[PDB]
Formats: structure tokens, C-alpha cells, sequence
């Protein structure tokens, strides 16, 4: 079963790259979303524990 | 010369030669538990930066193109 998707994914991007170049996009979409969404926690994070040290540090 | 003597003698008795010593013993515990506190904070951050920076290098270095 697995060939034979093999076979029709060969067969559909000798027969329309178009849809293969939409995939891309999406995936590519997709993983800039997920990058930003990384980026934005990370951010949350370090401002918070910023926030902390400052907090902490008033000996 | 009351007032004299008692100025001596609090001036003798305040750093001069007071047996008491446990001031150096108390600032030592204060200043022990705020190093322990400050190792401990910085330890935490650095348990979340790891954590966050595995989870950034999952996503970096498995994405190209």
C-alpha cells in the first residue's frame, strides 16, 4: 500500500506540480507560524523571569 | 565629667573590646541565605533557558529550505 502512494505521488508531480508547490507553501506557512508562536513563549518567558531576578535581587 | 565617662565608656564598650562577636555570626547567615537564595534563582533560570533552548533547537536546526 505504501508503494502504491509512492506510485500515485510520482504519477501527480509529473502530472501537476502545482499542487506539490501548494503543499510547500503551506508547510512553509505553517512552520513560520509555529516559529512565531516558539519566539512569542520564549519571549513571555524571559519577561517574566526578568521581571523575577528584578524582584529578587532587592537584597 | 559624667557625661565624659559615660561617653568613654560607650566609646570603650560599642567596637573597642565587646566580647560580644555573634554580630559577625548573624551578618554571615544573612549574607549565606541571600547568596543561597540568588544560586538558587540563577539555577531555576537556567533550568528554563535549557529547556526553552532545546525546544528552540528542535525547531531550528530540524527546518531549512
Amino acid at each position: 500500500t505504501e508503494c502504491f502512494f509512492l506510485q500515485k505521488r510520482l504519477q501527480l508531480s509529473v502530472q501537476k506540480p502545482d499542487q506539490v508547490i501548494k503543499e510547500d507553501v503551506s508547510e512553509l506557512r505553517s512552520e513560520l507560524q509555529r516559529k512565531d508562536a516558539l519566539v512569542q513563549k520564549h519571549l513571555t518567558k524571559l519577561r517574566h523571569w526578568q521581571q523575577v531576578l528584578e524582584d529578587i535581587n532587592v537584597q | 565629667l559624667m557625661k565624659l565617662v559615660s561617653d568613654l565608656k560607650q566609646f570603650l564598650i560599642l567596637n573597642d573590646f565587646p566580647s560580644v562577636n555573634e554580630a559577625i555570626d548573624q551578618r554571615n547567615q544573612q549574607l549565606r541565605a541571600l547568596q543561597e537564595e540568588c544560586d538558587r534563582k540563577l539555577i531555576t533560570l537556567r533550568d528554563e533557558v535549557s529547556i526553552d533552548l532545546y525546544e528552540l533547537e528542535e525547531e531550528y536546526y530540524s527546518s531549512s529550505s
